[PDB]
């Protein structure tokens, strides 16, 4: 997928010159970083030029100022190493790199020869099921994160391509209820401080209330949890 | 005069770590239509603080700093960590009051060939005191020649692309990051007087 792959190198007269390719697959040269090293007979490798991303600039070792010009063509996806009255001190394998930084994740990082001559905010419903038309249920909702009684906390539901209907809240600090008129008489919401628990007792169940509920806290936004699926069959 | 927490989580563009955004929510009401769920984010914590503080700002400012990371990186995001994004480009302080929500952005973030908008800084002469912002672009020296020119391979241009490329395994997908930080007011804001009966009639 990503590779580098040099060329350019040969065998040359004191004084004559080169150009070196780097060329680049699997990512943009112009990106990050891009760099030539060489290593010489008896010594460590060394790096020689290298052409910062976009327009940031370019470097180079003093041992080369002067005589080497390092480029980069977007278009062929190529950086290049001009190498100008080379001198038997210049004689290495050369070798291309990318800085990337661990950006090209699966890739770990041949050359050419040249020779011169603190807790979780969450909620978690459960309770749910399939039962009869008037049947009851009770829906929980597991709190963690913060208390129950400091937030205002509600309950909708939501059927499947249906937009979602809110259906019990109660007061932040307070005991004061909300009920859509939908579930006034059977529905109960209730706040258990001590568990961090809040309720919805279902009596009476109508196949219309079929829909996933959810529980809820306000926290500038509303924050609602995973969802507990109610059935109501007929 | 609603809170704009949905501009926040919602927005179509994040910033860069490095270059990361502060906006401050001030003097509004909270919105009753905006809703998240536990599908929502990958990560909610607070720390020393109930989130339910973000429901009522008459005494209370909230500054919600965001940016682009990679997941492996959310970990960072966190007092008294250390790593490039800690010690670089957004740090936390030890004794940290807020929360800090995440979430996969793989979705919106990457792109077929690599996404490269999303940059870090990558070299630093020291460590980011807590939020700091350091928008900088001066060469970076890293060995003991000076930079003047076009001198010296071991001087570097310091910040960093990302390349977030969809089929990246989910440690290296971007996440987009909020931190919500909390600024106790001493007098009323004059929001100060959007009620549970709006859904309830
Ligand atoms: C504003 O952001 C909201 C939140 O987005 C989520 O959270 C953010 C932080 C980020 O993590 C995003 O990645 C999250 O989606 C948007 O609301 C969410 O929209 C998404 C869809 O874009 C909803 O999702 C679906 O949830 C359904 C469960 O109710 C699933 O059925 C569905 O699954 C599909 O894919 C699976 C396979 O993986 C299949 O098996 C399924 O059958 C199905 O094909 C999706 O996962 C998510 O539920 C929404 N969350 C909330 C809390 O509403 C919101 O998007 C707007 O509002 C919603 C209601 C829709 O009408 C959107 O079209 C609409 O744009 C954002 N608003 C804007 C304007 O962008």
């Amino acid at each position: 997928q990503v590779q580098l792959v040099e060329s350019g190198g040969g065998l040359v007269q004191a004084g004559g010159s080169l150009r070196l390719s780097c060329a680049a697959s699997g990512f943009p040269v112009e990106v990050w970083r891009m760099e030539w090293y060489r290593q010489a007979p008896g010594k460590e490798r060394e790096g020689v030029a290298a052409i910062e991303s976009y327009g940031h600039g370019t470097r180079y070792a003093d041992s080369v100022k002067g005589r080497f010009t390092i480029s980069r063509d977007n278009a062929k996806n190529t950086v290049y190493l001009q190498m100008n009255s080379l001198k038997p001190e210049d004689t290495a394998v050369y070798y291309c790199n990318v800085k990337d930084d661990g950006q090209l994740a699966y890739h770990y990082d041949q050359g050419t020869q040249v020779t011169v001559s603190s807790s979780q905010v969450q909620l978690v419903e459960s309770g749910g099921g399939l039962v009869q038309a008037g049947g009851s249920l009770r829906l929980s909702c597991a709190a963690s994160g913060f208390p129950v009684w400091q937030g205002e906390m509600a309950w909708y539901r939501q059927a499947p391509g249906k937009e979602r209907e809110w259906v019990a809240a109660i007061s932040s600090m307070g005991y004061k209820t909300y009920y859509a008129d939908s579930v006034k008489g059977r529905f109960t919401i209730s706040r258990d401080n001590a568990k961090n628990t809040v309720y919805l007792q279902m009596n009476s169940l109508k196949p219309e209330d079929t829909a996933v509920y959810y529980c809820a806290v306000m926290v500038g936004f509303w924050y609602a949890g995973q969802g507990t699926q109610v059935t109501v069959s007929a | 005069n609603l809170c704009p927490f949905g501009e926040v989580f919602n927005a179509t563009r994040f910033a860069s770590v490095y270059a990361w955004n502060r906006k401050r929510i001030s003097n509004c009401v909270a919105d009753y239509s905006v809703l998240y769920n536990s599908a929502s984010f990958s990560t909610f914590k607070c720390y020393g603080v109930s989130p339910t503080k973000l429901n009522d700002l008459c005494f209370t400012n909230v500054y919600a700093d965001s940016f682009v990371i990679r997941g492996d990186e959310v970990r960072q995001i966190a007092p008294g960590q250390t790593g490039k994004i800690a010690d670089y480009n957004y740090k936390l302080p030890d004794d940290f009051t807020g929360c800090v929500i995440a979430w996969n952005s793989n979705n919106l973030d990457s792109k077929v060939g690599g996404n490269y908008n999303y940059l870090y800084r990558l070299f630093r002469k020291s460590n980011l005191k807590p939020f700091e912002r350091d928008i900088s672009t001066e060469i970076y020296q890293a060995g003991s020649t000076p930079c003047n020119g076009v001198e010296g391979f071991n001087c570097y241009f310091p910040l960093q692309s990302y390349g977030f490329q969809p089929t990246n395994g989910v440690g290296y997908q971007p996440y987009r990051v909020v931190v919500l930080s909390f600024e106790l007011l001493h007098a009323p804001a004059t929001v100060c007087g959007g009620t549970l009966e709006v859904l309830f009639q």
